RNA sequence: AGCGCCGGCCAACUCCGUGCCAGCAGCCGCGGUAAUACGGAGGGCGCGAGCGUUACCCGGAUUCACUGGGCGUAAAGGGCGUGUAGGCGGCCUGGGGCGUCCCAUGUGAAAGACCACGGCUCAACCGUGGGGGAGCGUGGGAUACGCUCAGGCUAGACGG
RNA sequence: CUGGUCCACCCGUGACGCUGAGGCGCGAAAGCGUGGGGAGCAAACCGGAUUAGAUACCCGGGUAGUCCACGCCCUAAACGAUGCGCGCUAGGUCUCUGGGUCUCCUGGGGGCCGAAGCUAACGCGUUAAGCGCGCCGCCUGGGGAGUACGGCCGCAAGGC
């Protein structure tokens, strides 16, 4: 289910703000820019997906993590495709290490849904109407993807392991496997199932995230691939 | 010499029945049944969490007061057991039980070790035909502890031996009743002697 | 450079602590016999006589435990501990009866005897002592 | 069922206008006397809360002690900060020769016979930490051969 | 049957008397009118023909650190060179065998110590038997390491 | 007139090396001796203020000295409060100075941030306070005290 049009999509970037532990996944440097070893990406993408498919064929959830403005909608769509929880806005410290407490926040979002089941006395003071409505949109902005997750996930998928260092830190303290896309600025050894490749090009993020869910849906029955991908 | 004063206060202090009197130890007028709290003005006040030093001192005072033995002789026996190769806990109890005044009590010649000592000290005991009036004698395997035949017509020893008729003694012993003689089979075990005592806590008290 | 034997043990220690696959120590026959013991006892994958810019070296191939799980994935070392015992500033020689047992058997003491470089078990099985070179676990 | 022992309960203090306001900390070890121990340090505005809170972390930080006839496999030395603990295997009739802090951890992990020595700073907190890390690095002939 | 002790370390708590006094104290500290800390008492703890105190030795003191410590700010880098003695020293080969290692052998008195048995009713005490050690003398052996002597090398160092 | 040091070539010598108790030399300022010099500054000193007072801070004066030669003195927050040499253990960035094939790379310096690791923490981190070897110096509770006595040095002050 793999490919090789990654070559037409990324082969990395980010000059020499690099991490020496990311050396073994580099081929050479072009015009003052590090270039990833796409063959190493291939052999890793093989190993990476071999784990992903086994988690799809067992009912495991994968909490997708992407907050950088590049992967913020790509992660919204492709994670909604498989109906897997995401986090697109601010990542909240304790979303794993303090999960019960952040989950106490969706129950509020939950009951704020059923409160706007009119009336349920929505004959409250109007200053209270736009107030709870605010808290609703507010909770909506940050929990619209986390609510689907109602237990500790079985793995997480991150587009920038340097940007989402806190999520990686939380998942590791909970022995939860970490899979991620990563270019040169990232610590390889902190990820468990790596995808060495550009994490700033939407071309690369879309290609890897969509092919990620292309396995997820095909391993839960019903291989259907044509997914949105902004030109 | 040995301790002579009130012995019920010892049990009441240790929070456990130490069978130091014989048959009143089994009556309902045993002090532990009526007042199972420490002696003195503050016996009935709520205890405080004892220190680890307290805990270990108490277990050692239990094991000691049980045999009515001086701290001096108690500590020398412990130091003997401690040099001896092998587990010190076993050997310690083994040496304790190997005291003549203790065996005489185990054979049921006397109701209490105190009584045994006044028996032994008064020569009313023999070992392998040899009269021995020493409570400290280390009885060895194969010995034979009889009543002094020139004392075998004595009320206390007869009434005591009457209640021993058919009564079991420890595995490590054997009692020829009617003939008023017993035999030391081998030195006993922690299993044979279920003493209300964790003797390991006594190793720790002396290592401090 | 005053102690090539301790420099090599130190070359190995600095290398294993940052999980390098190999490191080069300048070669010598007395070192080969020492590494010969580390490979045969499994503290290293082995070595080979290589050549760095025309100079005779030894390339030592390290081995580590499996990747670990949790906050620190770094795998457990196979050489936890290696240090020089006898040194130029103080020689250390033991007889066979006073050879030590490193780590209650789970470790090796490397000796130089007049039967060559041996372990504490080998030296005890040959009834010879010698210079206590180092200890590994 | 896990046994717990309180090693340390101390009251600390912070200042402010008005005077000092207190806080309590409990060093608590937890174990089954079979090869599992945990150490947690719990801190709360009252003693019982902090003690219970301590047992919580204690269960969240366990260590597997390769017990061998009641003693540890090999000798080990560990330095946690300026505190140093020494643990040395010991034969059947030995006992647990240790200060109050290392004793409670070894005892609850099912260590019947060991020789120990505290060196350096004898701060009960740092010594307790140093004793855990020493147990955590104990390895067996199995583990050693498995690695080579 | 006596002696010490009962604030914490450290095992054992109450009443009175005193009121920064009289006094206690190994250290930290107690005492200024409700003192578990002074004095007595009752009670308790610990030992027992002993119990305490004083002095001194080793231990706790890895606090002179060989095992087994340190020196940016805690005590601790010499104000800086230069260099004498000394300590230490790279790669390969061979000779010697000084250190080093092994084997044999002599010495390592008796008592004591240690394991066992035995004798004084037990023990203390004492008797009998057993096991060695280092260290040094001698003989034989080994040669990796250090040493020494000889030869070679260029990675250190030094010159062009 | 003269020292140190770096680079490139990889040409010469063949371990000729590291450290270094003592010794020897150098050693800011102030101070000393003989003799010069003396504008500015400025201990001591004189005066004006300030102030409760003001043997100070501020102001107006002012002699040593500050400067030169020669000879002494030998101290310091003489500091990176961090002895010297070597090997080893991610990088990023700024800069000085060489050599390149001049983007860049590679030597030698000077900084900043940081890998692993270290540290009581602060912090250190290829310019280590990391990991090791060699050698030197030094510490061992505060005060008494860098004092006293002895010795050695100095013209003295005073130094070790
Ligand atoms: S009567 Fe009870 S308290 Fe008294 S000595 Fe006998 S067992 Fe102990
Ligand atoms: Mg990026
Ligand atoms: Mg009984
Ligand atoms: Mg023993
Ligand atoms: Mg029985
Ligand atoms: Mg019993
Ligand atoms: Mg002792
Ligand atoms: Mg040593
Ligand atoms: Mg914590
Ligand atoms: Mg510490
Ligand atoms: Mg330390
Ligand atoms: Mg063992
Ligand atoms: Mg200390
Ligand atoms: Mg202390
Ligand atoms: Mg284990
Ligand atoms: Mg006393
Ligand atoms: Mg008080
Ligand atoms: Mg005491
Ligand atoms: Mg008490
Ligand atoms: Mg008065
Ligand atoms: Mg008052
Ligand atoms: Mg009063
Ligand atoms: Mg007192
Ligand atoms: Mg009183
Ligand atoms: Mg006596
Ligand atoms: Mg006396
Ligand atoms: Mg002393
Ligand atoms: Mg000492
Ligand atoms: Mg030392
Ligand atoms: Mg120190
Ligand atoms: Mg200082
Ligand atoms: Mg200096
Ligand atoms: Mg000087
Ligand atoms: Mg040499
Ligand atoms: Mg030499
Ligand atoms: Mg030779
Ligand atoms: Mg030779
Ligand atoms: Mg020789
Ligand atoms: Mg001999
Ligand atoms: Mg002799
Ligand atoms: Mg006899
Ligand atoms: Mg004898
Ligand atoms: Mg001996
Ligand atoms: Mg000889
Ligand atoms: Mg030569
Ligand atoms: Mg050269
Ligand atoms: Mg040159
Ligand atoms: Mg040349
Ligand atoms: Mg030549
Ligand atoms: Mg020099
Ligand atoms: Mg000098
Ligand atoms: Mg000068
Ligand atoms: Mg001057
Ligand atoms: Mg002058
Ligand atoms: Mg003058
Ligand atoms: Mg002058
Ligand atoms: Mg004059
Ligand atoms: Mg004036
Ligand atoms: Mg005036
Ligand atoms: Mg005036
Ligand atoms: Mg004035
Ligand atoms: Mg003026
Ligand atoms: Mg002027
Ligand atoms: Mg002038
Ligand atoms: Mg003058
Ligand atoms: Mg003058
Ligand atoms: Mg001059
Ligand atoms: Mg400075
Ligand atoms: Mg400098
Ligand atoms: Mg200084
Ligand atoms: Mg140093
Ligand atoms: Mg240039
Ligand atoms: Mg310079
Ligand atoms: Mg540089
Ligand atoms: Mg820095
Ligand atoms: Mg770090
Ligand atoms: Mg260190
Ligand atoms: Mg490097
Ligand atoms: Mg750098
Ligand atoms: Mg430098
Ligand atoms: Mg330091
Ligand atoms: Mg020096
Ligand atoms: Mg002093
Ligand atoms: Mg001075
Ligand atoms: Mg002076
Ligand atoms: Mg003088
Ligand atoms: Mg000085």
């Amino acid at each position: 289910v793999k490919e090789l049009l990654e070559a037409g999509v990324h082969f990395g970037h980010e000059r020499k703000r690099w991490n020496p532990k990311f050396a073994r996944y580099i081929y050479a440097e072009r015009n003052g820019i590090h270039i990833i070893d796409l063959q190493k990406t291939m052999e890793e993408l093989e190993r990476t997906f071999r784990f992903i498919e086994d988690l799809a064929m067992r009912g495991g959830t994968i909490l997708f993590v992407g907050t950088k403005k590049q992967a913020q909608d790509i992660v919204r769509m492709e994670a909604e495709r498989a109906g897997m929880p995401y986090v697109n806005q601010r990542w909240l410290g304790g979303m794993l290490t303090n999960f019960k407490t952040i989950s106490q926040r969706v129950h509020r979002l939950e009951e704020l849904e059923a409160l706007f089941a009119s009336p349920e006395i929505e004959e409250r003071p109007k200053k209270e109407q736009v107030r709870l409505k605010h808290e609703l949109e507010r909770l909506q902005k940050y929990l619209s993807g986390f609510r689907l997750l109602k237990r500790l996930p079985d793995a997480i998928f991150v587009v920038d392991p340097t940007k989402e260092a806190i999520a990686v830190r939380e998942a590791r303290k909970l022995f939860i496997p970490v899979i991620a896309l990563a270019d040169t600025d990232s610590d390889p050894d902190l990820v468990d199932y790596i995808i060495p490749g550009n994490d700033d090009a939407i071309r690369s993020i879309q290609l890897i995230l969509s092919r990620a869910v292309d396995l997820i849906i095909q391993a839960r029955g019903g291989v259907v691939e044509p997914s949105p991908s902004y030109a | 010499g040995r301790y002579i004063g009130p012995v019920c206060r010892l049990c009441r202090r240790e929070g456990v029945k130490l069978y130091l009197k014989g048959e009143r130890c089994y009556s309902p007028k045993c002090a532990m049944e009526r007042r199972p709290y420490p002696p003195g003005q503050h016996g009935q006040k709520r205890a405080r969490r004892p220190s680890d030093y307290a805990v270990r001192l108490r277990e050692k005072q239990k094991l000691r007061r049980i045999y009515g033995i001086s701290e001096r002789q108690f500590r020398n026996l412990f130091e003997e057991a401690s040099k001896k190769k092998g587990v010190t806990g076993s050997v310690f109890l083994g040496l304790l039980e190997s005291r003549l005044d203790n065996v005489v009590y185990r054979l049921g010649f006397a109701v209490s070790r105190r009584q045994a000592r006044q028996l032994v000290r008064h020569g009313h005991i023999t070992v392998n035909g040899r009269r021995v009036d020493l409570p400290s004698y280390r009885v060895r395997p194969g010995d034979e502890i009889a009543v002094a035949e020139k004392s075998r017509n004595l009320e206390l020893i007869r009434q005591n031996l009457e209640a021993m008729k058919g009564r079991k003694v420890g595995p490590w012993l054997s009692l020829d009743v009617e003939g008023m003689k017993g035999k030391f089979l081998r030195l006993p075990d922690r299993e044979d002697l279920a003493l209300p005592v964790n003797e390991q806590l006594v190793i720790e008290f002396y290592s401090r | 450079l005053t102690d090539p034997i301790a420099d090599m043990l130190t070359r190995i220690r600095n290398a294993t602590r940052v999980y390098k696959e190999s490191t080069d120590v300048p070669a010598s026959r007395f070192k080969e016999e020492i590494l010969r013991i580390l490979a045969r006892e499994g503290f290293i994958k082995g070595y080979e006589r290589v050549d760095v810019d025309g100079k005779p070296y030894l390339r030592v191939y390290l081995k580590y435990g499996p990747r670990r799980q949790g906050p620190d994935p770094r795998p457990e070392q196979v050489i936890h501990h290696i240090r020089r015992i006898s040194k130029p500033g103080r020689r250390v020689y033991v007889g066979v009866k006073e050879i030590p047992r490193v780590r209650r058997g789970l470790g090796i003491a490397i000796l130089s005897t007049s039967k060559g470089v041996l372990t504490d078990r080998e030296a005890r099985k040959l009834g010879v002592g010698g210079e206590l070179i180092c200890e590994v676990w | 069922d896990f046994e717990e022992k309180m090693i340390l309960i101390r009251r600390t203090a912070r200042m402010q206008a008005g005077g000092r306001r207190f806080r309590f900390g409990a060093l608590v070890v937890v174990g089954d006397r079979q090869g599992r121990v945990g150490l947690g340090f719990g801190k709360a505005p009252e003693v019982p809360l902090a003690v219970q809170k301590a047992g919580y972390y204690a269960r969240r930080n366990m260590v597997e002690v390769p017990l061998q006839n009641g003693t540890i496999p090999h000798e080990i030395e560990v330095e946690f900060g300026a505190s140093k603990i020494v643990l040395k295997p010991a034969a059947p009739g030995t006992g647990v020769i240790a200060g109050a802090v290392p004793r409670a951890i070894l005892e609850l992990a099912g260590v019947t016979d060991i020789l120990t020595k505290e060196l350096g700073s004898r701060n009960p907190i740092n010594i307790a930490y140093a004793t855990m890390e020493a147990l955590r690095q104990l390895r067996t002939k199995a583990d050693v051969e498995r690695l080579r």
